[PDB]
């Protein structure tokens, strides 16, 4: 597919203005929406910017997104830094087949929709396990869903996605062939079947609600899966 | 469980920004036996330039319709009222509302 290259980390003083870049390796960046997410230590990833520059309600106007087609990259600009902004910042865009997150940029400051995951735990290498996602607060059948993982010591990694009706399924290369995504619109529950798990599959798996394919808007608490 | 008695061309699939094709669901033990369901052609919608634009999505509009199923199985003049879900057409959805 493609890669999203971000700076590894950025460090600035409070009150300054910072810019985080996000370069797409293949395909025109202007053909697919770009989203920005903030993840604090031990916290669930929250959305800061979606649809290139659209800012949700609850995010101060000092956050802003922009796109540069000539460099095929997107930028999140945080004006007037403060201690609260200190977190990891991931960019995310998509292609007609997959969804990709960036490596993540660690920003250091110099000193209603509801998703519930379940089913995670300990399992042996080669065993099976299934997660569930209890959705509430919205028309579940009208929204595409997706699974996003975060391995310990790594960044956010997209796992799989499913359309609202359940007719279209997408998987990441590292997972495709072993996992199976499905959903039950009658019970507002989204499932992820996992078979033939490997040690690399140890991660926190988040439930994600997407306005359209590849534009995530809400995140769950995440469930911990360990294989040893 | 109450049994009573009861007296017994469009081309938007080709002209829509979110086109679709018709599938022929057939069930001889059902009335109507032939129902045309919609499956969208593309993931995205057709923009003004005529390309598949992926800032938007084609999604099926699904409704619940009443159908009659022969109960007992293979028995005429005897039906059980059923409620199935069918796709009537595809629409184009954007992530931004203004």
């Amino acid at each position: 597919n493609f890669m999203l290259t971000q700076p590894h980390s950025v460090s600035e003083s409070p009150g300054k203005t910072v810019t985080i870049s996000c370069t797409r390796s293949s395909g025109s960046l202007a053909n697919y929406y770009v989203q920005w997410y903030q993840q604090r230590p031990g916290s669930s990833p929250t959305i800061v910017i979606f649809a290139n520059n659209q800012r949700p309600s609850g995010v101060p106007d000092r956050f802003s997104g922009s796109i540069d087609s000539s460099s095929n990259s997107a930028s999140l600009t945080i004006s007037g830094l403060k201690t609260e902004d200190e977190a990891d910042y991931y960019c995310q865009t998509y292609d007609p087949y997959s969804v990709v997150f960036g490596g993540g940029t660690k920003l250091t400051v110099l000193g209603e929709v509801q998703l519930l995951e379940s089913g995670g735990g300990l399992v042996q290498p080669g065993g099976s396990l299934r997660l569930s996602c209890a959705a509430s607060g919205f028309g579940f059948s009208s929204y595409a869903m997706s699974w996003v993982r975060q391995a310990p010591g790594k960044g956010l990694e997209w796992v799989s996605a499913i359309s609202g009706s359940g007719g279209s399924t997408y998987y990441a290369d590292s997972v495709k062939g072993r996992f199976t995504i499905s959903r039950d619109n009658s019970k507002n529950t989204l499932y992820l079947q996992m078979n033939s798990l490997r040690a690399e599959d140890t991660a926190v798996y988040y439930c994600a609600r997407d306005l359209i394919h590849g534009v995530t808007r809400n995140w769950g608490q995440g469930t911990l899966v360990t294989v040893s | 469980p109450r049994t009573v008695m009861v007296n017994l061309s469009s081309d938007y699939y080709n002209r829509s920004t979110s086109p679709w094709n018709l599938h022929r669901n057939e069930d001889p033990e059902r009335y109507p036996s032939v129902i045309w369901e919609a499956q969208c052609r593309h993931l995205g919608c057709i923009n003004a330039d005529g390309n598949v634009d992926y800032h938007m999505n084609s999604v099926p509009i699904q409704q619940e319709i009443l159908v009659l199923r022969r109960e007992p199985p293979h028995s005429p003049n005897s039906f059980r009222l059923e409620k199935i879900l069918v796709s009537v057409g595809c629409t184009c959805v954007t992530p931004i509302v203004h």
